């Protein structure tokens, strides 16, 4: 009963402040669901109000968003009921910082559609597979940072699959960039990955007995490296009973949990070992070494010289400082490879199960965008950088679809449209992936050769090939310090952020040394022989990543989207807080106000004259069965017949647009009456026809 | 548009006979359908009800043959022509590749006005679907059904 619903009936639309009002007024009274026309705004409530239980799912399906008041739900039986009535795929994508409620709010809109759509007959219960899913890739793939207790360190895009009566088949889910480097590191007051600590709290005595581990975090160099072995927020122990329960419901057997769990306490033992001197490095202790050959099922003499020798054509010694970097390398590279094959693993299991038809070309998907927001630390590097990169990228395809491409297509039509402006981060994008001018193309053009480029000559070159730009800074122009040396400053749609270039030329080329690659090859562990196999086209990180992206739009924009905007109250994590300045800045950046504009004036809904008439011209007596004239004049004197107002459409060049969702819903329930008398048709001509056959 | 035969009334008149029963020279209303569809004419039960409850006033649930071929003259001047069948398929067709999958045809067909029975379905499918691959042509299914 608080403010206004929607922003577009907001009086003032114009004032920023007016804006930041209804959210404070709306968020103090626990209301964090606002709209921007479809758009929908949320804000993290840090605290549990239980908004999202079945009494409220029930209130939200198979109604119109516009009679009902704003909420997550909506968005998903909306966009559930787009994917019915036209048989299109769907995609929600949520766009937030770290810990602004992205993937609290994905599992939400899953849990709707478990629950809410209709079951499959002779299909299985994906429903549980599809929740089941978020716990153990939580535990592998998330960590808590100085800005989420819970954060997300790897993207994610899901897709969830409908038949044509509207139940869930199946789902697939891809995966982007897991952070490797937080396996074997950690900045002060950030954890590892919840799995290590769900093992240690949770795992029953006889199976860590079997592994080798102690109960105690502390006495792992991998788990606390950032002094925080704890969360107040997190019940790991909790957490471990609900992810061995998972690992069923996903159809792991018993036997690839202990082959997981394997690998899991290999890396704990890898941390551990500690090289000692001859004049060159050796590993003093036997402990690790030896649990390590068990779990890993590696011959513990061929592992023991890989940790401590170089492959050059004989085997040369290695050092302290070269000794432990293989080490971080090989436990890298083995839960990095791990967490892919357990997403594989996991991908296995939501597939569904059918030889073809019928139909399955009548499947329709619904996807899910879950990525890692924008974030910014006291240090910031490679994996920042990435995550930064992958924001830009995603905030441009936001800015192309709400307010680029809605614009130019009234410009190209004949629709009174005056200009909205706003600001276009297709520059930022381009300083990064742009050819041979780009960050990412330069940064490969270092890593040719090893000896030669360090990260001090990669940052020099690119000071010299990017030059005085506006979204780069270097200690080579203007003022600064505050801006230090071998470092760059990048400014991003959501604010500048500084980066260390040490440990880029490194991070850049994922490289495990064949020594190493050998060694895990002649794992008789199953999950390990299926990540390393055998033994030219080596292409980089930030060059994949790059790749991965492109994809990941394109597969975006052939997509119908619907969007959700997740806000962060404070940055601690604190309840109630409202904090003006920092709410004051992402309404700005992500351009809500420009959105506002852009809403109130605009159409909600457009389509091609043939797409319209094809689609309802049965609606109408004059269009049916067929219309032999110009498009635009079947689709006049059809939405005459339907009763449309001058106000409430637009004739354009090649498009019909209409203004309100009121007037589409009304014209699409119709069309669904009309199916009624259809069928009738056939079944009249099938009746008829029948009997003549089976007689006569 | 379309007016009765004088040989078109005897063709009419020999077939109505054959469900005399009786002989009273009258039929039975719930046999009414079963001798429009005899004749070519491919009634809808909502159409069959409204003829029923014109004459059946008097209650007897009989008709004679003069408002019998009352009802099939009617029905004559309005009739779906192939290309109203086929544009009611196109709608329950998504793609607009001109197949539906034998699963989906089911589903519409039971679950929509006038459902027909699980056991009339079956019967549909099998002519409708001719190589028995779970997709059924409508286009070539409608000419089958609609020819003459
Ligand atoms: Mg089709």
């Amino acid at each position: 009963r608080v403010g206004v619903q929607d922003f577009v009936l907001l009086e003032n639309f114009t004032s920023e402040a007016a804006f930041i009002e209804n959210l404070r007024r709306r968020f103090r009274e626990n209301l964090i669901y606002t709209y921007i026309g479809p758009v929908l705004v949320s804000v993290n409530p840090y605290r549990d109000l239980q908004i999202y239980s079945r009494q409220h799912m029930e209130r939200y399906r198979g109604v119109s968003f516009y009679e009902v008041p704003p909420h997550l739900f909506a968005v998903a039986d909306t966009v559930y009921r787009a994917l019915r009535t036209e048989r299109r795929d769907q995609a929600v994508m949520i766009s937030g910082e770290s810990g602004a409620g992205k993937t609290e709010a994905t599992k939400r809109l899953l849990q709707f559609y478990a629950e809410t759509c209709p079951a499959p007959e002779r299909g299985g219960a994906v429903r549980d597979r599809l929740l089941q899913s978020n716990p153990v890739l939580e535990a592998f793939g998330n960590a808590k940072t100085l800005r989420n207790d819970n954060s997300s360190r790897f993207g994610k895009y899901m897709d969830v699959q409908f038949d044509f009566k509207g139940a869930p088949v199946g789902g697939h889910i891809l995966s982007y960039l897991l952070e490797k480097s937080r396996v074997v590191h950690q900045n002060h007051g950030e954890r590892n990955f919840h799995i290590f600590y769900q093992l240690l709290e949770g795992g029953e005595e006889e199976t860590l007995r079997r592994l080798g581990l102690e109960r105690n975090p502390q006495s792992y160099l991998y788990l606390v490296k950032g002094q925080c072995a704890k969360v107040s927020s997190i019940n790991d122990k909790s957490d471990w009973k609900v992810v061995r329960k998972a690992l069923t419901v996903i159809d792991f057997t018993e036997d690839e949990v202990e082959d997981l769990l394997s690998i899991v306490a290999s890396v704990l033992h890898l941390g551990n070992i500690h090289f000692a001197a001859n004049e060159n490095a050796q590993v003093t202790t036997e402990n690790q070494l030896k649990y390590l050959t068990r779990l890993l099922s590696v011959e513990g003499s061929t592992l023991r010289e890989a940790l401590t020798h170089r492959k050059i054509e004989l085997l040369s010694p290695l050092n302290l400082e070269q000794a432990a970097y293989a080490r971080d390398a090989l436990a890298k590279a083995v839960y990095s490879r791990t967490f892919t094959w357990l997403v594989g693993k996991i991908n296995r299991s939501l597939a569904s199960k059918d030889v073809e038809s019928p139909s399955w070309r009548s499947t329709t998907v619904l996807g899910l965008l879950d990525i890692y927001g924008f974030e910014v630390f006291q240090h910031n590097s490679f994996e920042q950088f990435c995550i930064n990169y992958c924001n830009e990228k995603l905030q441009q395809l936001f800015i192309e679809l709400t307010l680029k491409s809605e614009q130019e297509e009234y410009e190209a039509e004949g629709i009174a449209w005056e200009p909205v402006q706003y600001f276009n981060n297709k520059i930022i994008c381009d300083l990064v992936e742009e050819k041979f001018k780009g960050i990412i193309s330069i940064l490969d053009e270092e890593c040719l050769r090893p000896g030669e480029a360090t990260d001090l000559t990669f940052l020099e070159k690119l000071e010299d090939t990017v030059k005085h730009h506006p979204h780069f800074l270097t200690h080579k122009l203007a003022d600064r310090k505050s801006l230090g040396r071998g470092e760059f400053r990048l400014l991003h749609y959501a604010g500048e952020v500084t980066y260390s270039v040490t440990g880029f030329l490194d991070k850049n080329n994922d490289l495990l040394f064949r020594n190493l690659k050998e060694t895990m090859c002649s794992s008789k562990n199953p999950i390990m022989s299926q990540c390393f196999d055998r033994s030219k086209r080596p292409e980089t990180v930030a060059t994949q990543f790059k790749m991965s992206l492109l994809q990941l739009v394109e597969i975006l924009q052939s997509k119908e989207p619907a969007y959700v905007r997740c806000i962060k109250p404070n940055d601690a994590k604190q309840p109630g807080r409202f904090d003006e300045v920092l709410i004051r800045h992402q309404v700005k950046y992500l351009g809500l106000l420009e959105n506002l504009r852009v809403r109130r004036a605009g159409f909600a809904y457009r389509r091609k004259y043939e797409a319209f008439l094809q689609r309802y011209k049965s609606l109408c007596p004059e269009t049916w069965p067929t219309w032999a004239g110009r498009p635009q004049d079947g689709v006049a004197v059809l939405v005459r017949h339907l009763g449309y107002k001058p106000e409430e459409y637009k004739m354009g060049r090649t498009k019909i647009f209409i203004r309100f969702p009121k007037t589409l819903f009304a014209t699409e329930d119709a069309l669904e009456v009309r199916r009624q008398s259809l069928a009738t048709k056939i079944q009249a001509a099938w009746r008829g026809f029948h009997w003549r056959q089976k007689f006569l | 548009a379309d007016q009765l035969t004088e040989e078109q009334i005897a063709e009419f008149k020999e077939a109505f006979s054959l469900f005399d029963k009786d002989g009273d020279g009258t039929i039975t209303t719930k046999e009414l359908g079963t001798v429009m569809r005899s004749l070519g004419q491919n009634p809808t039960e909502a159409e069959l009800q409204d003829m029923i409850n014109e004459v059946d006033a008097d209650g007897n649930g009989t008709i004679d043959f003069p408002e019998f071929l009352t009802m099939m003259a009617r029905k004559m001047k309005d009739t779906d022509s192939e290309e109203e069948i086929r544009e009611a398929f196109r709608v329950f067709d998504k793609d607009g590749n001109g197949y539906i999958s034998a699963a989906e045809l089911r589903h519409v067909m039971t679950n929509l006005g006038e459902k027909l029975t699980d056991e009339e379905v079956d019967e549909m499918i099998r002519e409708a679907d001719i190589d028995g691959d779970g997709q059924v042509n409508y286009e070539e299914f409608v000419q089958m059904m609609t020819a003459k």
